[PDB]
């Protein structure tokens, strides 16, 4: 490493668009409804059930309640959403291809 | 394929702690640097009094 | 002019403008803002003073 | 952990939102802003597409006109939300409605704050529109001359007593909180327009348009209330 | 008392000496320095706006007059088809049109059409003598010409010109101010301004515009 | 003998209009009749700017007259349009079978209106950015006449010919916008279409006008 004498400040190359833009690109989809949920959405479905949680707000939810699969399988996507797309920018700005 | 994070410590590859986000992130460096341990020109008995307040507060629980 | 934590009035040992209030020209005084001729006698040297001498008992 | 070099080398390149290399109103398709929105005051994403701030005095007033109306719309729109907000809760007011908030003053208990008859319990109309006038009259001619907290201040931005924990004596750092100020105010103007707005054609409260509209998108928008304003 | 110069009465009074802008200088009647809106930062559009103000100011006498009129004349015995004003336009559609004091033989109009034409016609006449001037005038000043208009010579003296001219925009401010409240309060009460006086005269606490605050909520 | 230009153009008071015109209103400009009373073009950059607004509404006026008065037209005739009248012709989407375009229930067939407006948004303001600061048909042209795409027929390339299609179009616009400013007005207080409205007025106008609509809004 010939460079990177002081560990810079920007180690994440910050761009504001970035979240808002994988945020989009999960949610909107997510919030497509489809033949296996009912004709709901995933996005419908657990904020349905974030409502549902947040109507015994000290009483958390259960083992049994699908608000535990609408949250990981949408935040598996989101995450990995934002993260490409910080991936795909830093590399269309930068080189990597 | 530029803008490498990982770095020598203060630029020596031969000293060997190797600064790095969770090391030497500015929110991290200020967390750490802000917390009593290292409040280097502050009397030492009261970075003890702040530490051990909040040691025996945790550590009654 | 000043950081927030002297503002919010740590750092003992740090008066003398906090005389100011109870002491000098530019002090509290017993109709606060309504209050401009000050008997002359009643300087500011003196505790409490808050210019009130309506009666002018203490002129001597 | 590493100290911070001072801003004789640094002098503008934290300057986003300030200056020609800054964001504008329809992004590239702006162009080049006009010859006076040139990027020295906050949130001047050059929009002045009517020409009616060309002159720069009347683009001072403007400017002042901007701010008070944007602190003046993120308290109302702050106020009209809160108290629907914790009336969705359980707190007993009279109207937690807000363009019905205000005929709280005709009810049977009076106007109580929180739903509270030990509170402010107000029953007349006109003490509160006279203690109103009297104190508004009095504070806003304080912000236009001077008075008890700070007379030779800034017009918009005075400071002193209205920045108690000093979180402008950066200058970078007050330079990017006016641009925040301006910003929150300008989307709290818009909310409070469509509070207007979605308060006459709906007659609902906000929060509850919300509810609505999240009960079901594609039906509880705006073009169910679209035939509501026909000829008879 | 000056109403001119630097010192003049202003409109927030003492509060006023750091808010009148640079360009309201006191030399036009009126000049309380309330330009919060910077709206005549510019001297051109500040004389086109201060013709606006002072014609508007005489129409909306003229008009304060003529609301106040016709209702008290309705109950000082004169019968008046329709008093209120907000409906006196309506007398052209009645059985007997629209008679001026209530003698049928007046006037008896009974077409609005005629009516309109007529008043269009020399209404744009007299507007453009206004603007550029003709039979009595054609180089005087656009707001006072003078000449024909002071049959009565009032005005021949500087110093009674220029606090006739305070007088005139005052009264005119306060009518401009007495006929929104009438168009507002018409629309809000739906009664006539003398009739409003006269509620509030019967109960003052209770018969306020805030008895009809609650008439425009939406609640759907 | 007539200039649309220069010292001695047609003016908005005729006549009487020679003392009614600003020093700034040089006659460089289509449609400059001298019409500035309020002063509100004072700044010349101001003017630019109004005089972009004006031709913009002016063109877009002229599409929507254009659009209201060809489907009552169309639906006169023999066309079938499930609400001809124009400022219905929105709620068409809320009926069983959508707004079919002509009639025809397989031409466009559009049953959401959520839909519609996200395209129209999308494709309007990029249109809408073009037309600002260029694009893909003009990236450095006039900001109102930029031509050289948006002139595929060659009208003007003559300055003097461009001059008069100039004036004819901002007066047909000005004509437009006053008709849709009635159109709007007028759909208000009668509730039907302008062709209607013309058809009742044809069919009896000294009852059937706009007076005998003129109690419709008094408060009571
Ligand atoms: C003496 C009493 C006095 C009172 C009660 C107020 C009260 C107010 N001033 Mg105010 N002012 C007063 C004196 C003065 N003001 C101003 C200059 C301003 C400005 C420029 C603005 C206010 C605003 C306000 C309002 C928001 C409070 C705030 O800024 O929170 C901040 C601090 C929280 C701890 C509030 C009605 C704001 C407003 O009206 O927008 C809604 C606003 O923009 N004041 C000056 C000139 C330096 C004064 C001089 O005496
Ligand atoms: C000396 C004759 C002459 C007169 C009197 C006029 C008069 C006018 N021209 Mg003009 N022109 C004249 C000669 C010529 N003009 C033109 C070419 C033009 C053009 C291109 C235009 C004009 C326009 C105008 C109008 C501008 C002022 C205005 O807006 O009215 C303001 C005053 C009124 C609107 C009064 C309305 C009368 C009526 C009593 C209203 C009824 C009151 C309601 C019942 C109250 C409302 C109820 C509420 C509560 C809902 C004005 C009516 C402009 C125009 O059309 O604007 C409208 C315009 O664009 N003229 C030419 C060709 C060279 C002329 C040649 O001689
Ligand atoms: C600040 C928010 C907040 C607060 C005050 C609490 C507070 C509490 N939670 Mg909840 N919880 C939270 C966030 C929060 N939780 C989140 C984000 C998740 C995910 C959960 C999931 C969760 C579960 C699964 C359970 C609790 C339970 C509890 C209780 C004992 C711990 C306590 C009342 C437990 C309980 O009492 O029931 C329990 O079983 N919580
Ligand atoms: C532009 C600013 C603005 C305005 C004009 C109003 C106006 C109003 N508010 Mg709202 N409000 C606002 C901002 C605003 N609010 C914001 C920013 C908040 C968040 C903190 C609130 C939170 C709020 C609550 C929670 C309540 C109101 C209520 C009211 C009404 C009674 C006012 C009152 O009792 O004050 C006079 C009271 C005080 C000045 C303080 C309390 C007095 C204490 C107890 C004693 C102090 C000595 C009135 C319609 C009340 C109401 O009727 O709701 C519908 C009510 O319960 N407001
Ligand atoms: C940022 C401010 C803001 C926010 C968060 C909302 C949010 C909401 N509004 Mg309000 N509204 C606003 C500003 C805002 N509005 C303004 C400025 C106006 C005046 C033009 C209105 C007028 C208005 C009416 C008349 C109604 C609502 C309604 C609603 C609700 C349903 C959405 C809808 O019908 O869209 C309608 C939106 C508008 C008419 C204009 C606002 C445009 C937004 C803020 C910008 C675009 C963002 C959006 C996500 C993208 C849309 C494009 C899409 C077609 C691709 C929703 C809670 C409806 C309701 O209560 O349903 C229950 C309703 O009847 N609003
Ligand atoms: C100087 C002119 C003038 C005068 C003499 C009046 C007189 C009157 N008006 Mg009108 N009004 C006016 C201007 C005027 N108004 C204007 C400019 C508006 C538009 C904002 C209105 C809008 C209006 C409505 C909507 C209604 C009235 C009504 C009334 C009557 C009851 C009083 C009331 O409710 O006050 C309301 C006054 C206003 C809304 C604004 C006027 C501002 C005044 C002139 C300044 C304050 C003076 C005051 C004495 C001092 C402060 C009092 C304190 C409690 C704040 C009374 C006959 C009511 C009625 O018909 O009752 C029979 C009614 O419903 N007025
Ligand atoms: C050149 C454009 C144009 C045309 C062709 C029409 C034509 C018509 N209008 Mg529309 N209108 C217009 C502009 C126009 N209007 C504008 C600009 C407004 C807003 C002020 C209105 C507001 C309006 C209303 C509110 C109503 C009509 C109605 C009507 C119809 C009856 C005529 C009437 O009452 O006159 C009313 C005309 C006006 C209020 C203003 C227009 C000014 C004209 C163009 C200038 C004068 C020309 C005239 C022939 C010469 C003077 C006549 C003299 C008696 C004064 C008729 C089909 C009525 C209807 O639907 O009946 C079926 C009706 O209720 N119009
Ligand atoms: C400043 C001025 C100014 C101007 O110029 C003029 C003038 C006005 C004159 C002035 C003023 C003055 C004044 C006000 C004064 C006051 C005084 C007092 C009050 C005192 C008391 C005083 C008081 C006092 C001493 C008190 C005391 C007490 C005591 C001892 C007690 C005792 C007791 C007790 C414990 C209880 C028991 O069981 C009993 C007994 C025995 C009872
Ligand atoms: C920029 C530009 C450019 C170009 O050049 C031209 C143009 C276009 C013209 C321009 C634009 C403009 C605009 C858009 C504007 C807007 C405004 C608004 C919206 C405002 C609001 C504004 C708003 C506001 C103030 C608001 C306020 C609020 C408040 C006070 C509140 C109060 C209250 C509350 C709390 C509730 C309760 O229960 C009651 C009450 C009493 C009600
Ligand atoms: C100064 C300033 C400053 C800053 O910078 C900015 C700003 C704020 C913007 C500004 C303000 C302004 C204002 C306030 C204004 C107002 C106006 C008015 C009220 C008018 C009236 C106005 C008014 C008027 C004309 C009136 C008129 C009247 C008339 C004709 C009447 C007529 C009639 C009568 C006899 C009754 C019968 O049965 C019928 C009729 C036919 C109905
Ligand atoms: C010159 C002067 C001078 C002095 O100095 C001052 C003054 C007086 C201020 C001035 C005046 C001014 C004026 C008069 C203005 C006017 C305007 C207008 C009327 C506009 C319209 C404007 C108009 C317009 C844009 C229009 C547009 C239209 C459109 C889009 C349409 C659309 C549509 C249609 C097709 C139908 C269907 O179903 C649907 C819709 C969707 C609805």
């Amino acid at each position: 490493e010939a460079s990177n004498k002081s560990f810079p400040r920007d180690w994440v190359k910050t761009d504001p668009l970035v979240p808002v833009l994988g945020f989009a690109g999960w949610t909107i989809p997510a919030n497509i409804g489809v033949s296996a949920f009912g004709g709901q959405s995933l996005f419908g479905l657990f904020t349905q059930s974030i409502g549902e949680n947040l109507a015994h707000f000290p009483t958390g939810p259960a083992l049994d309640d699908k608000f535990w699969l609408y949250l990981i399988t949408y935040h598996l996507g989101l995450f990995l959403t934002i993260t490409l797309g910080q991936i795909g920018v830093q590399g269309r700005k930068q080189g990597y291809w | 394929k530029k803008a490498q994070v990982i770095s020598p410590v203060n630029g020596d590859p031969f000293v060997g702690m190797l600064e790095t986000p969770v090391t030497s992130a500015p929110i991290v460096a200020t967390y750490l640097s802000n917390l009593p341990a290292y409040r280097t020109g502050v009397a030492p008995v009261l970075r003890g009094v702040e530490i051990g307040l909040a040691h025996g507060f945790l550590l009654a629980g | 002019k000043k950081t927030i934590r002297e503002k919010a009035g740590w750092w003992s040992n740090g008066g003398n403008e906090k005389l100011s209030a109870f002491y000098g020209p530019d002090r509290g005084l017993w109709l606060g803002p309504l209050s401009g001729t000050t008997p002359a006698y009643l300087t500011g040297e003196f505790p409490g003073d808050y210019g009130w001498d309506s009666a002018g008992l203490s002129a001597d | 952990r590493r100290t911070v070099k001072p801003a004789s080398k640094a002098s503008t390149p934290d300057s986003f939102w300030y200056g020609p290399e800054r964001p504008l109103f329809l992004g590239a398709f702006t162009g080049e802003p006009p010859s006076y929105l040139t990027g020295e005051f906050p949130g001047d994403y050059g929009w002045d597409t009517a020409g009616l701030s060309a002159d720069p005095e009347t683009f001072k007033r403007y400017r002042e006109l901007e701010l008070i109306h944007a602190r003046w719309a993120m308290l109302g729109a702050l106020g009209c939300i809160f108290p629907e907000l914790l009336g969705s809760y359980g707190v007993p007011f009279g109207e937690a409605v807000w363009f019905k908030a205000g005929a709280q003053i005709f009810q049977e208990g009076g106007l109580d704050y929180l739903g509270n008859p030990n509170l402010v319990h107000a029953q007349s109309i006109l003490a509160i529109l006279g203690t109103q006038v009297l104190l508004m009259g009095a504070i806003e001619g304080y912000r236009v001359n001077g008075g008890p907290l700070g007379e030779g201040l800034d017009k918009l931005y005075p400071g002193g007593s209205f920045d108690p924990l000093g979180l402008a004596d950066d200058p970078d750092t007050f330079a990017e909180l006016k641009v925040k100020e301006i910003k929150n105010g300008r989307l709290a103007m818009f909310s409070m327009f469509g509070f207007f707005v979605q308060a006459i054609v709906t007659g609902k409260g906000p929060l509850q348009n919300l509810s609505d509209h999240l009960a079901n998108p594609g039906t509880n928008n705006a073009f169910a209330y679209a035939t509501k304003f026909t000829p008879q």
